[PDB]
């Protein structure tokens, strides 16, 4: 089990770490983050007291180096860093866990919701999503736009997810026009699955991301991100057996953890009506159809 | 955006436009068959691509045997229709290209847009219009070659005749879309107002009679007064 711990929490911040949150008052004595499950991303986020404005935060995988949080207050936020020296971090570490200055992950033993958010999430595969590189951890925010957005400003600061375009020539075949657009399995299995992701599981990764880049800081072109790819994967009529029950399960756990009245925004009505009822795997997300519609009924 | 009562002028303009109406592309009657069920059988059809501001009219005849074997022949007229266009688009030197296309079916949008992906300087819009070109079949010389056809064939007419000698580009489509409303009102009577005076007749080469400029007022008045009346015998006014 591994640590996140805090240089001392300056400013009133709610923290997020995953699906849980917490409160942290104004100096109050907070020291971070214990018991971490290691083989996972993270995400450790933020939310400041005066200015509900701007959601942030923090991806990063433990297993990639010693991360720390430490407030900035000429940039005004919570910064995470690394320490290369590994003596000093563990001895830091150590201090807070024995002065029990750290709050405790909250897992419980027979809970895999993170598991099931995060199954094909890679952090080599986010760090391509968000560019930094001299970091081994990745920041994300409310505000910032992707690659497609901006073709529609700042390049180093955007969210380079694999651009969807249902009426572009990389999806319609000359000659096939009608039959590519409205049955997606080419551009689905040829140019994204064979040419871009080269596998499901990468393509699950971003599905799984942008999903939870959405819901954790309202972060509105990783929602249409996260539609797109359900919405190129029900258009299509040809879908390998393996992918279609593994959407299901993605999308169940996705639609289980999403806040109850987060739904009115994060949730397209039109592509979940098509994707449940219209479209070529209509009946095959059966999983997904049934919290969706005992839980949202209202959107359908 | 969309084409409607405020922006109407611009079809006048000298930026190169085409209507594009697919309303009888897919055409069928429907029959009983021996067993008492129902079965469509297709005819001949047409596209309906006009210039609005020369009044050529480029009318592709859609052959039945386009639609044998296919399925959701609805939804493949689109395309077809779609498909055709951007034919007779890639068909054209540049500077003959279009710079808009207007469909007056909202259906029509996506279909084209996907042909026309490569053209991306060509805007493709709707309208709010009810324009009534689905009355084209009602102009005798145009139903004639469509039904006439044995293969796909495009004809090229002049839908105004050399109306444009006397008068603008705005007039000439009024008058037509004046004539294609009361067509599609009630054809009997405007076929009969167009020809009432065997004296006026139709050149070989022009769709519509040869009206002087005075019988054309007479026409297009007689026209108006069918178009209200056929109100009232509608809703009894
Ligand atoms: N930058 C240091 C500050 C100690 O000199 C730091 C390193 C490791 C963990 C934490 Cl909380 C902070
Ligand atoms: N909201 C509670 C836990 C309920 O799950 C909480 C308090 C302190 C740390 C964390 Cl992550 C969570």
């Amino acid at each position: 089990m591994n640590t996140v711990p805090f240089t001392s929490a300056p400013i009133e911040v709610t923290i997020g770490i995953d699906q849980y949150s917490f409160n942290v008052k104004e100096n109050q004595p907070f020291h971070g983050i214990k018991d971490i499950p290691i083989g996972h991303v993270h995400v450790i986020h933020f939310q400041h007291a005066d200015n509900s404005s701007m959601r942030y935060g923090y991806w990063f995988d433990c297993r990639m180096g010693n991360f720390y949080i430490q407030y900035d207050p000429k940039d005004g936020l919570y910064k995470m860093m690394e320490e290369r020296d590994g003596a000093k971090f563990e001895n830091i570490v150590h201090n807070f866990k024995e002065r029990q200055m750290m709050v405790s992950y909250p897992k419980i033993d027979e809970d895999d919701t993170w598991y099931n958010l995060t199954e094909f999430v890679q952090m080599d595969k986010i760090r391509k999503i968000v560019r930094k590189d001299e970091n081994q951890f990745s920041y994300v925010d409310s505000s910032m736009t992707t690659v497609q957005e901006n073709e529609l400003s700042d390049p180093a600061h955007s969210l380079n997810y694999t651009v969807i375009n249902f009426k572009s020539r990389e999806a319609i075949r000359p000659g096939h026009e009608m039959e590519d657009f409205l049955d997606k399995s080419y551009y689905l299995n040829t140019v994204m699955l064979q040419g871009i992701f080269k596998n499901s599981s990468n393509y699950f990764g971003e599905l799984q991301f942008a999903f939870l880049n959405a819901m954790f800081f309202g972060n509105y072109g990783s929602s249409l991100q996260w539609h797109a790819m359900i919405e190129l994967i029900c258009s299509s009529a040809t879908v390998p057996k393996h992918m279609l029950d593994k959407l299901d399960e993605i999308l169940y756990y996705q639609i289980k953890t999403l806040p109850e009245q987060y739904s009115d925004i994060l949730l397209n009505e039109r592509v979940w009506n098509i994707c449940l009822y219209s479209s070529f795997q209509k009946n095959s997300l059966h999983n997904t159809e049934k919290i969706m519609e005992n839980k949202y009924p209202e959107l359908l | 955006g969309a084409m409607n009562s405020s922006n109407y002028a611009e079809l006048f303009n000298n930026d190169i436009k085409l209507f594009v109406d697919d309303t009888n592309v897919y055409r069928v009657t429907v029959h009983k068959t021996f067993e008492g069920n129902v079965a469509t059988k297709a005819i001949n059809g047409c596209i309906f691509t006009l210039n609005p501001k020369t009044g050529h009219l480029f009318l592709k005849i859609i052959h039945t045997s386009v639609w044998a074997g296919q399925k959701r022949l609805s939804q493949l007229a689109k395309w077809k229709t779609a498909e055709e266009v951007s034919a007779l688009v890639r068909s054209l030197p540049k500077e003959e290209q279009p710079k808009q296309i207007i469909v007056t079916r909202k259906a029509m949008l996506d279909p084209l847009e996907v042909h026309m992906l490569d053209f991306p300087n060509i805007a493709i819009r709707p309208t709010e219009l009810r324009l009534p070109f689905s009355a084209a079949m009602s102009i005798d010389k145009l139903s004639d070659v469509v039904m006439k056809a044995t293969e796909p064939q495009m004809v090229l007419f002049n839908i105004y005749d050399d109306w444009l000698d006397r008068i603008s580009s705005y007039t000439a489509f009024s008058r037509l879309t004046l004539l294609l409303r009361a067509l599609k009102t009630n054809e009997e009577s405007a076929k009969m107002i167009l020809l009432s005076d065997p004296t006026i007749t139709i050149k070989s080469y022009h769709l519509w009679p040869s009206f002087t400029d005075e019988q054309w007022i007479t026409i297009e008045s007689q026209m108006r007064d069918l178009i209200l009346t056929e109100y009232g015998r509608k809703y009894n006014v």
